[PDB]
């Protein structure tokens, strides 16, 4: 139905206004309609009851080394840090409530955790300010996950500068698909 | 073109209060995100107050109830309402802003110049 | 995080209000942070350019006996028939425009033509007549579908009486878990 | 207890016009879907004009622009303006609604008893 491609081990921008369809846009891809395994980051946290380590690690096997190179990248190091408990401080439970930004950091670092084939976040950054955003795009986004198959769902032009492919969508259907360098010649 | 512009800063007593204000001009689509950042000398750019994508408000830590964050839609301003004013508080407040420049949302973040606030008894 | 589970081969039927959060619970399974391979349906239809046949059997290898069996059971039969081309009659390309109703069957189609491990069905029955809905979810989501593992998004007390299992949420939360016997001690 | 109750049917002419009202009574909570079904003798219940769940209509192939399913929301109300009558709409015409029946939207389906429409020259 929308014209685009996931390209192995590159970075896909979808763009546009509220009600584009960008979220829709991934339930499609996950549901396997869309473009014609997964880890996904959603738009606004998630959160189980349990520690700060279990929730990033999520059922999956502890690796000491990933685990402090996805906290580092999503600037979580110095959250962590200022709790008595640090990893293991426990959420959900009526206890420890966090922050917007700091549950938006867990569930990107439990999404940059996860070995998968596709990589879906859904503006990871809404609850973030701007200079922690450039930090966690670029050090996470980037850097660590240079390799991985990533959709990320962004509008921001320094982001899509970044990207391997944009997709810009308007009211559920496709305006542009193609390089920031296609994308540079309108407007 | 797109700019910023602050103004209200100056010189405050400890306990003093101050109210910044930040304008902008050439925006032909909207603004998302306003919001308010500082740099104490010698140290790295901090968040202070900021509206999110999402709509809601993030304040930092340092600002424990004393500052305000608004916002003016219609003239796309942005301000800061500032009380309880201490000498930690004296920096280079500067104004941002994630302006839509395309008719699909596509966005670019703009900084003011900043205007100087100092905090001295 | 909801407290759920999907059994193998069951019929688990997610209920509540507009803004309960169904669709979203749908996501969360999709992107395989819930409960704790996928055959999508659509609250909203979803078609691609091509024939109706193509849209049904969605890049998988063409079985007589599969589709006739999918077609009749989705209540396919009589509006396919009525077109010159029938089956290769061509979707989406300014051309032959279909109904509300029509796109929802083939969507339908499509989810269960499909051999997965999961069937997810969203709202299906949502732009249908209440004697459409009826067969379908009969000779489909009840007979044609018995073994398979069904999540139907419904809050229909005539599909909940079915149903293995039932889920209830209330504004992104459960309020119930469990059985129809289960739900009817609570009347 | 919740009860739908039909009028409006008659006997009519071929080119004449009809209304038909739907009326409920013991609705606590809300009404969905509405809709206008019927059956001629001998012949299965067929659809005729209904709002889907989506908020959408949906008429039958045999309508033709002829007839129209209005709403009253506040009245929890169907109607059915039908024109241009033919002899085949000689049939009991059936009211429907899926009812909301609990506090967290699960919902059950009521039919009326049918009112009868003979269309004869
Ligand atoms: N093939 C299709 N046919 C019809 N509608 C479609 C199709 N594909 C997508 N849509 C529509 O796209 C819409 C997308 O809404 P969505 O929640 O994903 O917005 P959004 O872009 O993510 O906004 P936000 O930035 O606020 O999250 C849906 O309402 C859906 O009906
Ligand atoms: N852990 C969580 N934290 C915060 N919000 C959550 C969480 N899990 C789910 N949600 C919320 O669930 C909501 C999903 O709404 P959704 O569109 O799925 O409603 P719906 O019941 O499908 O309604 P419709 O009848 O229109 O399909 C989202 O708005 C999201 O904020």
């Amino acid at each position: 139905d929308i014209n685009f491609k996931i390209e192995r081990g590159q970075l896909l921008a979808v763009a546009g206004s509220t009600g584009a369809g960008k979220t829709s846009l991934l339930m499609m891809i996950m549901g396997e309609l869309e473009p014609s395994r997964i880890s996904f980051c959603p738009q606004f946290s998630w959160i189980m009851p349990g520690t700060i380590k279990e929730n990033i690690i999520f059922g999956v096997s502890y690796d000491e080394y990933r685990y402090r190179s996805v906290i580092k990248a999503c600037q979580l190091e110095e959250d962590i840090s200022k709790f008595p408990e640090k990893d293991n401080t426990v959420l959900g439970e009526g206890g420890i409530t966090l922050s917007g930004g700091q549950r938006a950091r867990i569930s990107l670092a439990r999404a940059v955790y996860k070995d998968a084939d596709l990589y879906l976040l859904d503006s990871p950054f809404g609850y973030l300010d701007v200079l922690t955003e450039k930090e966690i795009f670029e050090s996470c986004v980037c850097k660590l996950m240079a390799n991985k198959t990533r959709i990320l769902v962004t509008s921001k032009m320094e982001h899509l500068k970044k990207a391997d492919k944009i997709l810009i969508l308007h009211e559920g259907s496709s305006y542009f698909y193609g390089t920031f360098s296609e994308l540079q010649n309108l407007q | 073109q797109v700019q910023l512009q602050e103004s209200g800063g100056g010189l405050e007593q400890p306990g003093g209060s101050l109210r910044l204000s930040c304008a902008t001009s050439g925006v032909i689509f909207g603004i998302n995100a306003m919001g308010w950042y500082r740099q104490a000398p010698g140290k790295q750019r901090e968040l202070v107050a900021t509206f999110t994508s999402g709509g809601s408000t993030n304040y930092a830590d340092f600002v424990e109830g004393r500052f305000t964050i608004s916002r003016d839609n219609a003239k796309n301003t942005v301000y800061l309402q500032m009380n309880g004013l201490r000498p930690e508080d004296t920096a280079v407040y500067y104004c941002h802003a994630t302006v839509v420049v395309s008719r699909y949302g596509l966005t670019y973040d703009y900084w003011g110049q900043g205007t100087q606030v100092t905090v001295s008894s």
